[PDB]
RNA sequence: CUAGUAACGGCGAGUGAAGCGGCAACAGCUCAAAUUUGAAAGCUGGCUUCGGCCCGCGUUGUAAUUUGGAGAGGAUGCUUU
């Protein structure tokens, strides 16, 4: 009958083996991504932390310098980078990580979940790579992390935190260690 | 804004380019106030008001009126202009 | 599949409208106005969602039922408990008498006999009451922008104007008139 | 010794259909058609519809082959696909998801609902479509008489209420320009509207009023055309009046009063200082115009022949001459209804009407309230 | 410090999760070209340790190559053919490095990073510009590449005699009677 | 020069180095492995009144710091543009 193209049958042959396939426990676990309402809740804080972009970040500095021609605290806001969370993660320094689910060298991300468990920092395997990189200006984003909030909103960071370690973290438990698909 | 003309010449116009026609001038039809004369008969506006529109020779035929505050807009003053505006960009028109 | 975040807002907003109402009935129908009379145009303007009886139904009599349009109205001790019931579905001020001139000219219709048709001449305002003073357009401006004895009997002929939509863009002392700028 | 082909060469090349015009400027449908009025490409006739193109219709309309290439070489058409992409830019920061800069981009649109001034600019554009200042007069026949007809209109989406107070605006100055001058001689009624006539540098302009009143726009009409020549008359005018300011010498663009003017002033809102038989009629006179009287042609009409002294009710507006009628100092009372001061005359709009057409000065006894009006002539 | 954990993966590539994604990869890659562009490099850690950077005018090719003898047996490795198919693909490029990918039962399959000597990004760049000179053209055609360099045996030490100041220098020689003018 | 030495050899034919030593010439460096994280600080193009504006690359990593007879970070005090 009719023919398709090379390239559209080898998306859906891709999506079919690496669903279906004995897939390891550690590629598996990313099939078990974060629920509607507790990624919308996550973004409402993080959307509070968006750093600052190209145009805005040269305002101030043009803010600035005018009026030495003519007093600030540390700058809090969303980390990203995977060499720089990995960092972040292996000195205890953030809070919480948000790890992308289709990161194609899964390679990046497989150890990521693990060591977030070893060193006791909760994270959540988040749908979508360029959501993060939305958040934080940027085409894609691996994985993001956040280390510290403003003193107006250390209430629902912990919130949100104690949502993940409950809503997340334990239905994981018991359904991390065990290989996926079958057939 | 600055103005036009630093350099103005005559150009030729081109065989090629056939101006719009212009519009009639208001004529004595027109108006508000006609002559008796131009009055038509009741009979002569019940007959031109039952056929379709776009049937006629003329789209519109005279009323007496009295004062400014009796005269009417016109209803289909849109449609004229934007009629208008399809004639002179969507009908061709020969030499 | 209405989420559970929705029935939530729905309460609390139905719960402030219940506090604020009982605060209006509790000190009085009156507000801090001086003596000298003066005129309010109020819009509708889109808000709570639940409407409440009461405010449903002044509303009503205010001809308000349909979003955005609008009626003039006077100052009375009755109209203050009217205006501060409605205030959060409504924007009140004082309007101009320019801002009345685009009203009746170009924003302007017609209500005669029940049916709703548009101002055809000015001896249709002659045939539509046309007696107790009304001679032209500037018969209901008169009544508008001077207070009118038959003012009433002026709105008794006005309908709510259905005022235009704009395009991304307490009582206003004279901001109203930038409220129908952009509205008009 | 050697043969072509006849359909390939000759009518083919100098006229082409509106079909083949598109194709070749790459553009959208309606992307032609602002375009296509803008440059003043007008479609014509061949002599011949078969002979150009073999498979054609009497209904199909062909073009110019140089009006094309005139059209392709535009800097509009830059400016179609920067602006294009601006639009597509304003649906990024508020697809992804960014408020200042969705904001920043949009003032750098700088989108007429909010300004007023046009999106593109027209100034080269009219520097090739009309010639001289004289044409700029003919077609201020069709320049003025719609902006008066638009600035009558409500708003709608594709003209914004700003676009209109800058036609009043922009209408409000031609008339004060001949206020000054008097260059209005002729003027005619009908039932389309109020037709003015004025001379300017021996060039007669006609343009046609409709009545204070809110027009049915009832039908298949096209506000997005129809807002272009809004735009087409906004700058026209803007550019006819600033050559004739300078030409007086007065300095432009008069200033104009905010709320004074929100307070209905109209036509006296504003004020203008000189450095930066039309007399004759009603030389000294006093005027004042009633409740039913038309307010915005009866003041045109007689600051335009030199009346000094005109004023009206408090409701008509305000910024004139004393409303009480009980002041003596009035001559002529303008009232049409259906006190009884001695000193003040008692008259309708037609006097004044006739008296300027002839410039005879009409009596008032044959045109006295509560009679039968004599007929009036066209001055044409 | 994401690449230490990948380097310490790839170290494992028997392993469960590299198995699985060596084989999900192989299959993918044998429905496309012989020769095809990747966008990103499989096996990040080790493009960039071999020189990869991202920038524009690094590129990334892979290659399938058939395996198995030529007992003749061929002296030019499955690397050096990898990389001689890629240059002649590329005229315009030079081919810096390249490294293994996978491997099949009838194929290996290699990954190879370019350079376009022509972008003004590279020439412009003191650490990659000495690849503009023209004495690096082709150097997978004289074996001036990592497995060119292993196959020549330029290495110091007394096994390498014959080969580490360039095998035929050293014929000609060692084979040349030497005649001075007071003998 | 070692040296027809060691070594390998139908141990026949023969094949055949290197280290040391005297000279000629001399020159040392760049990455990957780190969190700039109190601010992608980097780069290609386009428009340019040549002054500085936009797009894009790029966080799956472009600058600066470091390259194991090293180095980093603090502290301290001299010395260099």
């Amino acid at each position: 009958m009719v023919k398709w193209p090379e390239y559209i049958r080898l998306q859906r042959q891709k999506k079919i083996l690496r669903m279906r396939l004995k897939v390891p426990p550690a590629i598996a676990q990313f099939q078990y991504t974060l629920d509607k309402n507790l990624a919308a809740q996550a973004f409402k804080l993080l959307n509070k932390y968006r750093p600052e972009t190209k145009q805005e970040k040269k305002e101030r500095l043009l803010r600035e310098a005018t009026a030495i021609k003519e007093v600030s605290k540390k700058p809090y806001t969303v980390k990203y980078g995977l060499n720089h969370v990995v960092g972040l993660i292996e000195n205890k320094k953030a809070s919480l990580v948000l790890i992308a689910n289709d990161v194609d060298p899964i390679e990046l991300v497989v150890f990521l979940p693990a060591l977030c468990r070893k060193m006791g920092i909760p994270y959540a395997i988040i749908k979508g790579k360029a959501r993060l990189g939305t958040l934080v200006h940027k085409k894609t984003a691996a994985v993001v992390a956040i280390t510290e909030v403003r003193s107006e909103d250390k209430n629902e960071l912990a919130k949100l935190i104690s949502a993940v370690k409950e809503g997340y973290l334990e239905k994981v438990e018991d359904t991390r260690k065990r290989w996926g698909g079958g057939i | 804004f600055y103005d036009l003309w630093q350099n103005e010449e005559p150009q030729p116009p081109n065989p090629m380019h056939i101006p719009a026609p212009k519009l009639p001038p208001p004529g004595y039809d027109l108006s508000y106030n006609p002559p008796p004369e131009y009055l038509p008969t009741k009979e002569e506006r019940e007959e031109w008001e039952k056929m379709d529109p776009e049937d006629r020779e003329k789209d519109y035929l005279p009323t007496k009126y009295d004062s400014l505050r009796k005269v009417p807009a016109w209803g289909n003053f849109v449609k004229e202009r934007f009629e208008r505006c399809m004639d002179l960009y969507l009908a061709p028109r020969v030499r | 599949f209405k989420r559970a975040e929705k029935y939530v807002k729905e309460y609390r907003e139905q719960e402030r409208e219940k506090i604020r109402l009982a605060r209006i009935a509790k000190q009085q129908g009156s507000f801090h106005i001086p003596a000298e009379a003066k005129l309010v145009f109020v819009i509708r303007i889109k808000g709570i969602n639940k409407i409440p009886p009461k405010p449903r139904k002044i509303l009503q009599l205010l001809r308000l039922r349909q979003i955005n349009n609008g009626v003039f109205v006077k100052v009375t001790k009755a109209t203050a408990e009217m205006i501060k019931i409605v205030e959060p579905w409504v924007a009140y001020g004082y309007p101009n008498l320019k801002s009345v001139r685009e009203l009746i000219y170009k924003r302007g219709y017609g209500k005669v006999n029940g049916q709703r048709i548009p101002l055809t001449d000015n001896a249709i305002i002659e045939e539509n009451l046309g007696k107790y003073g009304i001679i032209c357009i500037e018969d209901l401006i008169h009544e508008i922008f001077t207070v009118g004895p038959n003012f009433k009997q002026a709105a008794n002929f006005l309908w709510p104007f259905k005022l235009s939509n704009p395009n991304g863009g307490g009582n206003r002392e004279e901001h109203i008139n930038a409220l129908i700028r952009a509205m008009n | 010794g050697k043969a072509k082909k006849k359909g390939k060469s000759g009518a083919a090349r100098n006229y082409m259909t509106r079909t083949q015009a598109v194709k070749k400027l790459q553009l959208s449908l309606p992307d032609f058609r602002k375009l296509c009025i803008w440059k003043g490409i007008y479609p014509r006739e061949p002599r011949d519809r078969r002979k150009v193109n073999k498979s054609a219709t009497a209904s199909t309309t062909f073009y110019y082959t140089k009006d094309i290439q005139y059209l392709l070489h535009e800097p509009l058409l830059q400016k179609f696909r920067e602006q294009k992409a601006l639009e597509k830019k304003i649906s990024r920061a508020l697809g992804r998801g960014d408020v200042s800069n969705a904001a920043r981009l949009e003032r750098n649109a700088n989108l007429p609902e909010k300004t007023g001034k046009p999106r593109y600019t027209l100034n080269h554009i009219i520097r090739e479509r009309y010639p001289t200042f004289q044409d700029a007069l003919r077609d201020l026949d069709d320049c003025l008489s719609m902006l008066f007809l638009f600035a009558n209109l409500p708003s709608t989406t594709a003209v914004p209420a700003k676009m209109i107070a800058r036609c009043e605006r922009l209408c409000h100055e031609f008339q004060h320009y001949l206020i000054v001058t008097h260059s209005l001689r002729k003027s005619f009624l009908s039932i389309k509207g109020i037709y003015y006539q004025a001379n300017i540098q021996g060039e007669d302009i006609l343009w046609l009023v409709p009545y204070k009143f809110n027009q049915r726009i009832v039908g298949d009409v096209d506000f997005r055309i129809m807002g272009t020549f809004v735009e087409f008359y906004m700058t026209l005018l803007g550019f006819v009046n600033y050559r004739l300011y300078t030409s007086i010498g007065l300095k432009y663009p008069p200033k104009f009063d905010q709320v004074k003017d929100d307070q209905g002033a109209e036509l006296a809102a504003f004020s203008l200082e000189g450095l930066n038989d039309p007399s004759q009629l009603f030389a000294n006179f006093t005027f004042f115009l009633s409740r039913e009287t038309p307010r915005q042609p009866l003041e045109f009409i007689l600051r335009a022949f030199g009346c000094k002294r005109i004023g009206w009710d408090a409701v008509l507006g305000e910024g004139a001459f004393t409303t009480d009628e009980s002041d003596p100092r009035i001559t002529h009372q303008i009232i049409d209804r259906p006190g009884r001061y001695p000193g003040r005359i008692y008259v309708q709009p037609q006097w004044v009407w006739d008296s300027i057409n002839d410039e005879e000065l009409k009596p008032p006894e044959l045109y006295a309230p509560g009679a039968q009006l004599p007929p009036h002539l066209s001055p044409f | 410090g994401a690449l230490k954990y990948l380097e310490e993966l790839s170290k494992k590539k028997q392993s469960d999760v590299v198995r699985f994604l060596l084989r999900v990869r192989c299959w993918e890659y044998r429905q496309l070209n012989v020769i095809h562009r990747a966008s990103r490099p499989s096996r990040p850690d080790k493009a960039r340790r071999l020189g990869y950077k991202a920038k524009q005018g690094y590129v990334i090719y892979r290659v399938r190559v058939r395996r198995g003898g030529r007992q003749l047996k061929y002296q030019r490795s499955l690397r050096a053919t990898a990389e001689e198919r890629v240059g002649r693909r590329c005229s315009n490029l030079r081919v810096l490095n390249s490294y293994w990918v996978n491997q099949d039962s009838t194929y290996k399959y290699y990954e190879v990073i370019l350079v376009d000597p022509n972008h003004k990004a590279i020439r412009r760049d003191p650490r990659i510009n000495w690849i503009c000179n023209p004495v690096h053209k082709h150097r997978e055609c004289r074996g001036l590449t990592s497995t060119g360099k292993k196959s020549r045996g330029l290495n110091k030490g007394h096994r390498f005699n014959k080969t580490r100041a360039g095998r035929r220098k050293t014929w000609k020689r060692h084979n040349t009677l030497s005649l001075w003018r007071y003998r």
